[PDB]
């Protein structure tokens, strides 16, 4: 629970930063395919817990032809776990596939979240 | 393509099909599997209310 | 619909072992989960027999344990199944628990699942200690010594809750014969916690190695997780075969083969095998009243676990930070356990004092740190910006 | 045919015949398995040594 | 009955998750195929493919838990031995 | 707007405090219940000055 | 929805406790189910404190009872609770089961509730024997005695099953030392037996005086039914005050204050009061194979009762000969208690025969006769024909 | 359980009976009476257990001016119970509307399930 809000305030001023993103961006990458994921037949936005309140928002807000082609990508891997073997390299998600398609949804009803919130704990006086 | 096209499965396949070549060893091992666990679990039954009898200093006072 | 969703009990039972919708994916560490449950028959019906040939007065309790052992038939198979059987108890408890941490499960919606499990963990502690303490040999008079004489520790309240907790001035008769009685007990109060246990995992299901739902692809329980839960019972019986009936006293303190004296004292104390991690953390704080709060609030630090998780992702599968600090956590619960065992000497005072810091940097220095980097690494190794 | 309606498809038989081939089995293997504890222990039996003290 | 509050799971039927759309699926029977099929080549080269991933994530966290014990124990070795008698007198007290 | 709350609603700082101040007079005063005929720190009870 | 209705475990106690839709009808008899779960929390808890105080052995026995009432700090306040407690625990159970064939409960939907109930009435005997036997007074020797003996009756089983419920070749020390072992462990059973009998309940709710549906006028369990429940708690443990303060061993044995002693034997021989109709079944029928099993079989005849029942209402409040045959029921288990505390003599030979036989008739030829006979008799009152 | 249609065989034969009706009939006047159950205000059909799938559909069939007013006399006689009391006798049943309302849509709802497994469990040769 660490907001992505949060977590796009920091990696922006890394990515804005010319000095520092020569010292974290091999670092990211060397990370990505230790943890593997695109063997299985996964993008990053498939990995991220749904059990709260706002990712339910942002799943029922995406694009049918997209919220069909996540529930197979999810069952393949299901079935590769189970056999404890990894697919071909012809079913590998590739550098340049691998995008957010859940990060504009969500950033959205988060924002909208901290409106709510500041609107009823409010201190106006005349 | 089209959906009345299944994918090959004679990498696993068995060459002569015969239905009750499956149909007994299946039944001869899901067999021997309930013997052993019905032998091994009348002894262990046994042992436990054995323990409940006369006591091994009571049988030399008899 | 069937008669075994049409009655009111056999719907429980379908409910739970027949119909209940399993992720297709699991492998056999969830399989640690049903060994518990047989653990716990085998030592409640092994008890229930050796309870009708044992006497709690402190001038019968070693001459009842030997009249089993020698006159019993089949006497020596009661005990020592119910000897080996309470550390096979604990060996599937700590690789219980350990896999629950690694997926990760503690997180939301499974913390009330998370939470009565830590009851349970106390409470089985306490038994292990309660009937140790039943064959009055000499390990089982210094060991409850020691113990009981930490609550003397706490201000203005000291020395009227030992004197009551002894039934006198030391550790006499009423002693031995309050502690059988609370060992018959908190065994039925496990069962009911595990009933408990139970219904939370009802609502929910249980995870996947993946970490993601797993709501698109399920099987049901019977013909597929009933026969792969038979692989691991029949191993768990013949290893429990390879003890009882071969080596049944290597698990073990031979003092304990001793009458208890209250005048000789023994060379060395130690505690058994699996209450040794935690020795070591009373033995590392030279205060007895800030040792006995250390070693309580050590299980009892478990419960911030699911606040201090600042990841997105469940489990440490695609974690490669967080699964090098899970394998230093283990490793220093086995030192941990060696240097109770020890004596108190130089360097096992600073050795055991760096290594109970390094239980408590973990769940608050160590969990945070990293499953914050790691948010920011999943995300600058993917967007253009 | 002729080996699976045998005793494979009665279930009349396939709870009774499988709990009946374990009477014989706890009579014919348990004197199978005291009969090679003997004999690879013999010459230190007490029966052994009864018969040397004639 | 009453009902309580809603979770994130249902049944056969209602499981609760999304809807699916052109995704087909084929077996075989298992009275059909082979008996004792996997067996061999699977702890050949294919378990030995599984921990090889996962086996420098458990060995290096092992080999410093077990230097440093053994390296005490050479040390609660000779400060308890006869060369080892200036050296007790100033650490112990 | 952006005022004080973290998981509490901090609007109700002083609307949760001062009558568990007399449930803290009605908790502790739960701890002057159940420390009868247990006399050992019963001396920080038994000098108020009637009976 | 609130938060008692969206957790886990207080929608458990909501849905029981607090908002169960009750009849608006119901009398003050419907609250003998109510104490006891009250009736069974205080033996529980009043028997583990004197389990910390008691030796088993057959040479302790009659001296660890002793022990707790002259030693003990408020010794002689556990044991008098333990002793007119459970003749309490009878009294409101036989209230119980009498309401239920009044009201006639036992039939359909609920017939599982009737079933489980009369297993509750068998292991309730079960433990007021088994801790009977654990005073080791002068009734409780030829208590066990005579009831134990009767298993050799049994045709070529007889003599291999005695000296199994033994231990030996007569009421020896092993014969003690596991019937309180089995003390401890059926009043954990009987609590099981308890979670299961409620579930039964909640799919159908309870009936009411009037026998006809109660889903047209409901109430709420919270504040008129919680508030009817105090009314009978107060009354109870007031009643329970009066005994265990001014007249604490009126309901006893004055022969149970003797040790128990093989070779002398005592001028009567009679159990505690709520065993005598049970007993006198057992001494009239004059052959020991036929008597245990005429015995076993007059609690097993409550079973019968949902398939002899032909009347098409429920509930004997508008049935006036179903009226008087349920008073001439009532006054037969109090002759029946009567002569099993008398001699065997003339005429209490003759006497306890007739009156066994009027429990029998009961079940089997008064109800389907005269539920049969009121079925037409609403019928041709009515009907111009 | 004693069934209807038994107890309606036997009833008939009592009333076609012209020496046995002169000998139940008081019978059964003051069995009546000394039930009560109309000083409660409720006719005898009200009385009838419904838990089982044949008074179940007699209740269905049963005209809506008649399902209205059932419903009020049993909700009245619940709340006489309450208070101890009993009604005035300006609200008792009298002797001449207590007839049977459910009587005939029961008879039918019976002989229609004495034809069912009739013809279920049938010999018919050829
Ligand atoms: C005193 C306690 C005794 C209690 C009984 C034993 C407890 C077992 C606990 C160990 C465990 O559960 O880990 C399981 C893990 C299996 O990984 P996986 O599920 O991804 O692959 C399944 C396989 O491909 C299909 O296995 P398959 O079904 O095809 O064959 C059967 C299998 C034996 O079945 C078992 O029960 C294995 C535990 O054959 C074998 O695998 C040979 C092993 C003898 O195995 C491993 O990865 C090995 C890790 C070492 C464990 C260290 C434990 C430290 C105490
Ligand atoms: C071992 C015993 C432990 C204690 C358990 C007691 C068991 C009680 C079981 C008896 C019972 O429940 O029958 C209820 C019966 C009347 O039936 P009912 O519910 O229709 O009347 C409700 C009333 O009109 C409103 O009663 P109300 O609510 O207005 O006042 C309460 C009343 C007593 O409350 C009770 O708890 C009575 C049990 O207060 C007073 O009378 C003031 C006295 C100064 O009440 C009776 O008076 C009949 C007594 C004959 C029963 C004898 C059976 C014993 C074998
Ligand atoms: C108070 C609370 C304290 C409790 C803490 C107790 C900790 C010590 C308990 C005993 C240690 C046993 C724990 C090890 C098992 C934990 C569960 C686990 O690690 O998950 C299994 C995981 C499997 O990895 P896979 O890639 O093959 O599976 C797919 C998912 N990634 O991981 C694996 O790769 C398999 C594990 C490899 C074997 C190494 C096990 C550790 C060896 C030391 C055993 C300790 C005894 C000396
Ligand atoms: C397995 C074997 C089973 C054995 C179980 C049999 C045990 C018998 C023990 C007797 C105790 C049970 C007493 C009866 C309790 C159930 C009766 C009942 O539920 O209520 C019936 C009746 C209710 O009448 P109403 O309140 O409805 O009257 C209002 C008018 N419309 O209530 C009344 O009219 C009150 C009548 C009171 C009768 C008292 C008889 C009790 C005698 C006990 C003697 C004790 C000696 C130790
Ligand atoms: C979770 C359940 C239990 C656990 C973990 C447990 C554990 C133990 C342990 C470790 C011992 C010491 C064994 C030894 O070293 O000799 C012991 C002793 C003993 N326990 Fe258990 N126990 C459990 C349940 C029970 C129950 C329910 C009973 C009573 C019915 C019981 C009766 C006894 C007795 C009589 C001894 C006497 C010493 C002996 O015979 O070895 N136990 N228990
Ligand atoms: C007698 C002790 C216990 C019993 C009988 C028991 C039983 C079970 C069972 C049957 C499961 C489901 C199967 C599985 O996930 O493997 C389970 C899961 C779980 N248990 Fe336990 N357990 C016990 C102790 C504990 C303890 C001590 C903890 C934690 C401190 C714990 C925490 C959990 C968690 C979090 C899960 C869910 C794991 C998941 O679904 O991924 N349990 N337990
Ligand atoms: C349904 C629950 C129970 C019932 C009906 C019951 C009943 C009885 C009765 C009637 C006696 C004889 C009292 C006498 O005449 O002196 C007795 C004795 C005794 N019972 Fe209980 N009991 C129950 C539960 C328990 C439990 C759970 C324990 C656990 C320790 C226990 C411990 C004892 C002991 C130690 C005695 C010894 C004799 C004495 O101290 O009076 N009881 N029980
Ligand atoms: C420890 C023993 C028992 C407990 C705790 C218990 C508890 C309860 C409770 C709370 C009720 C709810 C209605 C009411 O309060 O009257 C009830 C109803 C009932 N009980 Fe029990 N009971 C016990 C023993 C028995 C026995 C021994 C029998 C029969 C042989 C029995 C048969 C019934 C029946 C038929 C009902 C339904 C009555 C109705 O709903 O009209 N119970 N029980
Ligand atoms: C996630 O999906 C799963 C799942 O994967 C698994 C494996 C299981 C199965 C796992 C289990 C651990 C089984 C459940 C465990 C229990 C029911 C254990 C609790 C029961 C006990 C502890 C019973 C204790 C034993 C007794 C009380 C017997 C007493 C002894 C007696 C009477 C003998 C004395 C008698 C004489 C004559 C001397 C599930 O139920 C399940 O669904 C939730
Ligand atoms: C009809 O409507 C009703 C209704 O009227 C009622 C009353 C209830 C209430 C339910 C009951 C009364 C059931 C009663 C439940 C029980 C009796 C279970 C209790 C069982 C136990 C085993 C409790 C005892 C547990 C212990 C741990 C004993 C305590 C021992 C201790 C604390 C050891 C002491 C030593 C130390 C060192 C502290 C309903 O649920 C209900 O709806 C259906
Ligand atoms: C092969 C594997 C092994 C085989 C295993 C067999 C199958 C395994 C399945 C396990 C089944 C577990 C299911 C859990 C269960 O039984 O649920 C509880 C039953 C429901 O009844 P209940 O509501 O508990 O009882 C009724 C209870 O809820 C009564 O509660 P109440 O008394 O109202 O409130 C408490 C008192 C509070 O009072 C106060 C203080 O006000
Ligand atoms: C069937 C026999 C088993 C024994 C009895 C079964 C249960 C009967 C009731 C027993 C009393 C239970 C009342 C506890 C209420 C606690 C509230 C709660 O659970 O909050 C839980 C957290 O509780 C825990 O952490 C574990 C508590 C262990 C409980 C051990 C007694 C959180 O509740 P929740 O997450 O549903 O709230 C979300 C609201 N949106
Ligand atoms: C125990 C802890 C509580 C936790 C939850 C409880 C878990 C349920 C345990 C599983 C029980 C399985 C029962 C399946 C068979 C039930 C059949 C049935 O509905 O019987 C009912 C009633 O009988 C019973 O009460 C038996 C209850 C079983 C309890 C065992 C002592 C129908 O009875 P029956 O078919 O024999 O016809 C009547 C002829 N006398
Ligand atoms: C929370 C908690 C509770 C308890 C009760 C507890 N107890 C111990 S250590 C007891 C001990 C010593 C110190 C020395 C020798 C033998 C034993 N001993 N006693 N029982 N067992 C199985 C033993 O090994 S830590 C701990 C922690
Ligand atoms: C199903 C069943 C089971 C049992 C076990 C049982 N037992 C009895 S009568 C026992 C007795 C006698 C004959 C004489 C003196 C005292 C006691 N005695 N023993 N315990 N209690 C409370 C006694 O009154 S009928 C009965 C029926």
């Amino acid at each position: 629970p660490q907001s992505f809000t949060s977590i796009a305030r920091i990696g922006d001023y890394i990515l804005k930063s010319p000095v520092l993103s020569k010292l974290c961006v091999p670092v990211a990458n060397q990370f990505i395919n230790l943890a593997g994921y695109k063997k299985l037949g996964l993008k990053f936005d498939d990995l991220i817990a749904e059990e709260n309140p706002i990712m339910q928002t942002a799943l029922r807000r995406l694009p049918e032809d997209e919220s069909y082609a996540r529930a197979y990508r999810i069952i393949r891997a299901h079935q590769t776990e189970l056999t404890h073997h990894l697919l071909p390299r012809n079913e590998w998600i590739k550098a340049q596939e691998d995008v957010p398609y859940l990060l504009p949804y969500i950033l959205e009803a988060e924002a909208a979240a901290k409106e709510k919130d500041e609107l009823d704990n409010i201190e106006v006086s005349k | 393509k089209s959906t009345y096209r299944t994918p090959n499965f004679d990498d696993v396949l068995k060459e002569n099909n015969d239905a009750d070549k499956g149909r007994s060893y299946a039944y001869f091992m899901v067999g021997a599997m309930g013997l052993l666990s019905s032998a091994g679990a009348k002894s262990t039954v046994e042992t436990f209310i054995s323990s409940m009898t006369a006591t091994a200093d009571v049988l030399a006072m008899a | 619909m069937a008669f075994r969703k049409s009655n009111v009990y056999l719907s429980l039972v379908n409910s739970y072992i027949i119909d209940s919708p399993q992720p297709s994916s699991i492998n056999y560490w969830w399989n640690m989960g049903s060994l518990l449950g047989l653990c716990l028959v085998i030592q409640i019906v092994t008890g229930i027999f050796m309870a009708m040939h044992y006497s709690s007065n402190i001038e019968l309790a070693f001459s009842s344990v030997e009249h089993i052992m020698r006159d019993v038939h089949n006497g020596y198979i009661l005990r020592y199944l119910h000897a080996n059987g309470a550390s096979f108890f604990f060996m599937v408890m700590f690789m219980h628990m350990a896999k629950g941490l690694y997926y990760g499960s503690y997180r939301s919606p499974r913390v009330t699942l998370w939470n009565v499990g830590v009851i349970i963990f106390i409470l089985t502690i306490a038994t292990a200690f309660l009937g140790y303490c039943c064959v009055y040999g000499q390990m089982s008079h210094w060991g409850a010594t020691v113990i009981t004489n930490l609550f003397s520790a706490i201000p203005f309240v000291g020395n009227d809750i030992v004197s009551w907790l002894w039934g006198g001035f030391s550790v006499s008769n009423p002693t031995i014969q309050r502690f059988f009685a609370l060992h018959y007990l908190v065994p039925f109060i496990i069962a009911a916690m595990v009933i408990m246990h139970l219904m939370a995992l009802h609502i929910h299901g249980s995870s996947n190695p993946l970490g993601i739902t797993g709501n698109l692809d399920r099987i049901p329980m019977h013909s597929y997780f009933i026969f792969k839960d038979l692989v691991t019972v029949f191993l768990f019986m013949l290893i429990l075969a390879l003890f009882v009936f071969y080596s049944p006293n290597t698990l073990g303190h031979p003092d304990n083969y001793i009458p208890g004296n209250p005048l000789v004292t023994p060379a060395s104390i130690v505690p058994e095998w699996y209450l040794l991690p935690f020795y070591a953390i009373l033995r590392s704080i030279p205060d007895k009243l800030l040792g006995v709060i250390t070693m309580f609030a050590a299980i009892l630090v478990l419960l911030v676990l699911p606040f201090t998780d600042r990841s997105v992702v469940r489990g440490n599968t695609f974690k490669v930070l967080s699964k090098f600090f899970f394998f230093i956590f283990v490793f220093n619960f086995v030192l941990l356990g060696q240097i109770g065992a020890c004596h108190v000497e130089v360097p096992y005072v600073l050795m055991g004092q760096i290594a109970t810091f390094i239980y408590f940097a973990y769940f608050l220095i160590i969990v945070p740190v990293i499953s914050t980097i790691e948010n920011v690494l999943f995300y600058i190794g993917r967007v253009n910006k | 045919s002729s080996l699976y309606k045998t005793f494979f498809k009665r279930n009349a038989v396939f709870v009774g015949t499988i709990f009946a081939g374990a009477f014989v089995f706890q009579t014919v293997f348990d004197t199978a398995i005291t009969s090679w504890y003997e004999n690879h222990n013999k010459g230190k039996l007490w029966k052994d040594v009864k018969a040397r003290i004639a | 009955g009453p009902p309580s509050g809603k979770t994130y799971m249902g049944w056969w039927g209602h499981m609760g998750g999304p809807k699916q759309k052109g995704i087909t699926s084929y077996a075989v029977s298992p009275y059909a195929q082979k008996p004792l099929q996997g067996i061999f080549h699977n702890a050949v080269f294919n378990s030995f493919r599984r921990f090889k991933s996962q086996f420098l994530y458990v060995l290096i966290p092992a080999g410093i838990y077990w230097y440093w014990w053994k390296n005490g124990n050479e040390y609660n070795e000779f400060l308890y031995s006869k060369a080892g008698r200036e050296e007790l007198e100033r650490v112990n007290v | 707007t952006g005022l004080h709350f973290g998981r509490l609603s901090l609007r109700s700082l002083t609307a949760y405090a001062p009558n568990l101040m007399l449930w803290g007079g009605a908790s502790m005063l739960g701890l002057f219940v159940f420390t009868e005929g247990w006399p050992k720190f019963q001396d920080t009870l038994y000098k108020k000055i009637p009976l």
